DNA sequence: TTTTTTTTTTTTGAGCGACTGCACTACAACGTTGTAGTGCAGTCGCTCTTTTTT
């Protein structure tokens, strides 16, 4: 391999780079993408410069790609100012400004790069096979829009239990009991087959026929056992094997229970005697007679239908699942890889590939650890060995952990052996030099160390500026590595665990006792600074053992914050008490609810105080009075307000942020307060929140937005993280106290040393068995590689002669079995003498050893201070006037039309019937058909409704007998919109005194009450016509529900106006009409030009009665000027 | 930060011994002593909320619905009576898997109670 | 077509593998008795990762 130097890489074909743990890999990529915008790099660059949209850059991480992002953005700007001013403050923005000879077009091409920064084509993997199954649908055969979903496992457990409806069902018993032995229903088949039911399909090896069921194994194997039974009842009665010191001679009774053994077939379990009659048993303890081999022949494989029922699973429920998806439109995260790879597999999708090419003509692959099959198979698809396309797979062997994820490791081999050039990263700027060196030290003792040959280690470089780097104790220098060997011959599990954990906390609480008086300090050359509990920091591999170092911490008074918890906030007690005060609140009546959500611990009271609201009447009545108007806030306001008056009035969040511990309530309550806030806009109901709220209680499932969030940042706390949760942090001192602990992978699934396909082996093979052993101690490795190197100052191991056999004392330990023993014991069984001088071998100025010793003196100092004095301000007025801009309804035979249904549907449908329809042409019945088609009413009123309108048409409106008829359309105007200001606050006092001095209408009718109102008023009159030189208003009232007869006579209409109030509307409309006809005609009179308001009630107009239907009323033309200069001011 | 904590639920209550206590009520208080003190000195007891339909038909027997199988089985087999006919009463109310699944347990499960039953009516 | 009320919980790990006790015969030392290997049965540790994609 060589050095990997960004301004010197060629970018023509395929080029590898393996950037280790701590390097500048965010930092090569951004240099390399300037490279790649610039076009530098002389012999070694692109053939032409590219824009901001053709350079693909592609992590799987989203967090990762933002970062990139703003990273490659501020870069950009750096580069364009010191392009501008000639000089940097950087060596390698230096040689990137010394490598161009033009300033003013860089310049002008970096502008543009930052003006097209928000168009950059930096994706995902999932996001870009969208954004080109979108794109190029043709030649793919893509939908235009659908629907991604989050979880898939209902629909595989549904699909899995129609499996096992449509096949277990049926069965007979004889088959049905071995069913019944192999699993106890469809959940133990979904839980053993969801590994290869996500992902990739693997390759079964040996499947059975297509043509065999169960039925033809069950009598195949029932065949088998006969054919035993009838050779063991044919040559029975004999012995003549010679009787030896280890056979003893009981097994004449072996045979009696082989003589009970054959009575029927209905059975599947052979009997343990057989193995008694094994030729290759029995002369280790002679045999002639074939019916001992062919007992060994039966017992060669085990018989079991276990192997066709996973095989009929493996095709039947991922073909429903995708056929469930494909019926329903949805998509998933596997299934863009899947629609993108089987669009490549076709023949004209190679064309769409060549517009990839003519998309992007570059790709740079981050994480190519990551990489599924697929993706690999794709990008081997589009940019294999084409012309001017360059391919960078920046990635790194030695920390590919997220082998249960999906991701594979003989898939990056692969891509090892396809390409050609390989590259690297020498220098290390995370960790001190020591560390680095224990790290070069550790995993350098053997040869091929990750046990594959394609992965080779070498030994990388720390930084020059980092090399002052030392935690120091009192006493001196501690060393980086300190691998605290457990003392002991032989040690279990749990018991091993403990006793680290205890080590562990007590090296915690010295660190911590000496670190608060200024003896243990991190030193930067001079500059020092003492260890916090924030610092330190515990990296473990599951929950148990976390919870087990959480436990063990803090008993010597330390807390400690758990990084790696994804449980669900739901599943906590905070949640159960929201619910009884939720339900509470909504059931105030019921005493038993609300005697049960009192006692809750958010409340906080004592026994004596619900002793004491039991007993006292009045109490209880006022704590029911308070919820009843919690509950009216919570129907009025919503859910926050609600809470927000709850937690205020009770004063409950002063009393839980003065308890201790009573934070991470607080902070759970709010954040399901949140929760319940963002569920009560989407739902209606009431009780629909609170079965919502019971609903996630019982559903455990966990979302991104239902996690537990941290509960303090200020306060500094250790730090418990997950190995895969610490891939690229950084921690100043780590501890890792579990890292010898191994666990054996039973089943066979591994991948072939020469295709790298997976293979699965559903027969219990053991070179299966070791195969996939040997990539579970690759994947062990891997992980302590990933856990050692995220240490900067110091790191503490945990060693001890761990023994995963059940045997206590055998002779010898299985810490070669675990990945910490393979480097120590260099590949070799050894006892815990053996590893004690394998640790003591390896003993340098970095590396050292302690025993274990167990012992606390005691727990810590608080050494609290005091807090200074705050206050907050108050808003001395009210933040605003009553201004609002309102309306008037704000300030307030068989056929007939007397049997027309009244309603505001009704209303607004006559309505637009009078305003679509032309006044001039006579009414069509096929007209009113269509328009009674599109408005859904009764095709039989049509023919009265038409004759109807012609009779409102026909009856004149007016003081002297003018129709409708005689309106022509530029005289007509129809829902005229006026907008009315007022900029003096409208009294209600002073306005009804002014609208009684002069309307006769106002004797009775007692003062409406209304805000003072300042601003605009909105109005849409029905319909302004002119006629011989005189302007008039119609308005269209047609509810008219009371009246069926003709009594509508003008008493009733006059008693209809001062009951609804339509006199201070039709003031409003003379007022917005005097105000119009002044804006638009010059010299224009209010008695000369306006003559009459006219009201229209539609189903009061006959024939014979003109003046029934219609109110015509004239103002007395002295309310205008006065409503006009109170509204003007 | 100026707040009073949150203090202890444990109080002192003064509290005078009947003349007749039933022997129900010394029952129910050495069943669960913390719950008699709660739900009926206080009368606080939390009432959680019942449990969701399931999505499908039972394939296992797991829980109360299995206790309450057994109870009934044991019940059954103390008097000698027909299992068959209360298998048959048990899986005509659907509470048992279909076809033979349900067969095997209830074998399983009358075996279990056939050892029991053979001990207790030896000295009944 | 009218209408009546009711407060009680219960349950849940088992197969894999070792340790030790008791019996039973095989074989050599002194027909009978002590030493050794094996098998059956009751009792006890243990144990079931890691996570993020619009």
């Amino acid at each position: 391999a060589e050095t990997l130097d960004p301004l010197r890489l060629p970018l023509q074909g395929e080029r590898l780079i393996e950037a280790s743990a701590g390097t500048g890999k965010t930092f090569t990529i951004a240099a390399l993408y300037l490279r790649l915008l610039l076009g530098l790099g002389g012999s070694a660059a692109f053939p032409r410069p590219l824009t901001v949209e053709e350079l693909l850059v592609v992590t799987f991480t989203e967090a990762a790609t933002a970062e990139l992002r703003g990273r490659i953005r501020s870069n950009i700007h750096e580069l364009r100012i010191a392009c501008l001013r000639e000089t940097t403050d950087n060596p390698l923005y230096e040689r990137l400004l010394e490598e161009i000879d033009d300033k003013a077009q860089a310049a002008q091409w970096l502008l543009l790069a930052e003006r097209q920064m928000d168009e950059a084509a930096v994706f995902t993997i999932h996001g870009f096979c969208q954004r080109m199954l979108n794109l190029n649908a043709f030649e793919s055969g893509m939908l235009f829009e659908q629907q991604l979903i989050e979880d898939e496992s209902l629909l595989r457990y549904q699909a899995c239990a129609d499996f096992w409806r449509r096949h277990c069902y049926p069965l007979p018993r004889e088959i049905a009991q071995v069913v019944f032995e192999t699993w106890k229903g469809p959940q133990a088949l979904l839980r053993d087959i969801n590994r290869y039911l996500q992902g990739e399909a693997p390759v079964i090896k040996a499947p059975p026929p297509d043509d065999e069921t169960l039925a033809s194994r069950h009598a195949q194997i029932v065949a088998r056992i006969d054919t035993v039974k009838q050779q063991w009842r044919d040559a029975v009665g004999e012995l003549d094997a010679l009787i030896e010191s280890s056979g003893i001679d009981r097994r004449k009774f072996n045979r009696s229970n082989q003589a009970k053994w054959i009575d029927k077939i209905s059975a599947w379990a052979e009997e343990e005697t057989n193995s008694y009659q094994l030729p290759e048993s029995l002369e280790k303890f002679t045999p002639r007679h074939p019916l001992f081999e062919a007992i060994d022949q039966l017992l060669a494989e085990p018989l079991s239908i276990r192997d066709l029922v996973i095989t009929r699973a493996l095709a039947e429920i991922r073909e429903t699942v995708a056929r469930e998806k494909r019926r329903r439109g949805e998509l998933g995260f596997d299934d863009m890889l899947s629609r993108l790879d089987s669009a490549l597999r076709s023949e004209s999708g190679e064309v769409l590939a060549a517009a990839i090419r003519t998309r992007f003509p570059v790709a740079m692959i981050d994480e190519f650890q990551d990489t599924d099959p697929q993706q690999y198979r794709i990008f081997r698809r589009i940019w294999h060995h084409q012309p001017e396309t360059a391919l960078l797979l920046i990635g790194d062997p030695k920390q590919a952990i997220y082998a249960f994820r999906g991701a594979d490791i003989f898939t990056y081999m692969k891509a090892r052996s396809e390409v050609h050039a390989h590259y690297t990263l020498d220098t290390n700027w995370r960790s001190a030099p020591g560390m680095v060196n224990s790290v070069n030290k550790l995993f350098s003792q053997t040869d091929d160390a990750f046990m594959f040959r394609e992965i080779p280690f070498i030994p990388v470089k720390s930084a020059g500026k980092n090399q002052a780097l030392r935690f120091v104790f009192k006493g001196e220098t501690q060393p980086a590595m300190k691998m605290w060997l457990m003392e002991g011959e032989s040690c279990g599990v749990g018991d091993y665990q403990s006793t680290m954990a205890q080590v562990c906390a007590a090296q915690i609480r010295d660190w911590l006792q000496a670190g608060q008086r200024g003896e243990a300090l991190l030193m930067n050359g001079d500059d020092a600074r003492p260890v916090r509990a924030s610092d330190i920091s515990v990296l473990v591999r599951s929950r148990q053992e976390a919870a087990q170092v959480r436990d063990a911490l803090t008993l010597l008074e330390i807390p400690s914050v758990y990084l790696s918890n994804r449980d669900s906030v739901f599943e906590t007690l905070e949640a159960q008490e929201m619910l009884w005060l939720l339900q509470a609140v909504m059931t105030p009546e019921r005493e038993n609810t609300l005697r049960s959500a009192l006692a809750t611990s958010m409340m906080g009271l004592n026994a004596l105080d619900i002793e004491t609201l039991n007993n006292d009447e009045h109490a209880w009545d006022v704590v029911v009075e308070e919820f009843d108007g919690y509950r009216q806030i919570w129907r009025k306001r919503g859910v926050m307000p609600m809470l927000r008056a709850l937690m205020s009035a009770r004063n409950i969040a002063e009393n839980l942020l003065a308890t201790a511990g009573g934070e991470r309530r607080l902070t759970d309550i709010l954040h399901i307060s949140e929760l319940l806030q963002e569920a009560g806009t989407q739902l209606e109901s009431e009780h629909a929140l609170v079965r919502w709220l019971s609903q996630h209680i019982l559903e455990p499932d966990s979302n991104a937005s239902s996690q537990q969030m941290r509960l303090e940042s200020d306060k500094h706390l250790v730090q418990i993280v997950t190995i895969h949760k610490s891939k690229g942090l950084e921690y100043p001192l780590v501890w890792l106290p579990f890292i010898t602990n191994f666990r054996v992978q039973e089943q066979a699934f591994y991948h072939d040393r020469h295709s790298f396909e997976a293979v699965l082996d559903l027969n219990a093979a053991p070179e299966s068995v070791d195969l996939a052993e040997a990539e579970r101690l690759a994947e062990d490795l891997r992980l302590l590689y990933v856990a050692l190197t995220r240490s900067v100052w110091h790191c503490s191991l945990g060693v001890a002669p761990l023994v995963r056999r059940r045997g206590d004392k055998k002779g010898d330990t299985d810490v070669h079995q675990s990945a910490l023993g393979r480097l120590l014991q260099k590949g070799e069984p050894q006892d815990a003498a053996g590893l004690r001088t394998c640790i003591e071998a390896l003993c340098d100025d970095d590396i050292a050893w302690q025993t274990a010793q167990t012992g606390d003196n005691q727990p810590w100092q608080v050494n609290d201070v005091s807090t200074a004095e705050l206050n907050a301000k108050t808003l001395q007025r009210l933040p605003g006037d009553n201004w609002r801009v309102t309306s008037y309804s704000g300030l307030q035979p068989t056929l007939t039309p007397h049997q027309f249904p009244r309603g505001a549907s009704p209303g607004t449908f006559l309505h637009s019937l009078f305003e679509d329809l032309d006044f001039t042409q006579p009414v069509d019945p096929n007209w009113v058909r269509e328009k009674l088609e599109l408005g859904g009413f009764e095709s039989q009123w049509e023919p009265v409704l038409t004759e109807w309108i012609t009779a409102v048409l026909q009856a004149p409106l007016n003081e002297t007998g003018v129709s409708l008829s005689q309106l022509s359309a530029r005289n007509k105007q129809v829902e005229m919109e006026f907008y009315l200001p007022i900029s003096e606050p409208l009294i209600a006092s002073q306005l009804d005194t002014l609208i009684r001095q002069f309307d006769p209408l106002s004797a009775g009718c007692p003062p409406l009450e209304f805000m003072q109102v300042r601003g605009m008023l909105k109005g849409f009159i029905d319909l302004v016509f002119r006629h011989e030189g005189r302007y008039y208003l119609l308005a269209y009232k047609s509810n008219w529900l009371g009246e069926d007869s003709s009594a509508y006579t003008q008493q009733a209409m006059a008693a209809a106006m001062q009951a609804h109030r339509y006199d201070l509307q039709y003031q409003l409309y003379t007022l917005a009409l005097h105000r119009y006809l002044r804006h638009r005609i010059a010299d224009y009179d209010y008695e000369h030009h306006f003559g009459g308001v006219i009201y229209l009630f539609l189903r009061g107009v006959d024939k014979e009665h003109p003046q029934q239907g219609i109110y015509t009323t004239r103002p007395n033309a002295g309310l205008i000027a006065l409503m006009d200069e109170m509204f003007a001011g | 930060q100026a707040g009073k904590a949150h203090s202890e639920f444990v109080q002192p209550l003064p509290f005078t011994l009947p003349e007749t206590v039933p022997l129900e009520t010394l029952q129910r208080f050495w069943a669960h002593p913390v719950r008699a003190f709660f739900q009926m000195r206080l009368q606080v007891n939390f009432r959680t909320e019942d449990s969701e339909i399931p999505d499908t038909e039972p394939f296992i027997l797991e829980g109360l619905s299995r206790y309450q199988i057994n109870q009934q089985l044991l019940n059954a087999l103390v008097e000698q009576d027909d299992a068959e006919r209360l298998f048959r009463r048990f899986r005509a109310a659907g509470d048992l898997p279909y076809g033979a699944f349900g067969e095997i347990f209830w074998e399983t499960q009358c075996q279990e109670m056939q050892q029991l039953a053979d001990r207790v009516i030896a000295c009944r």
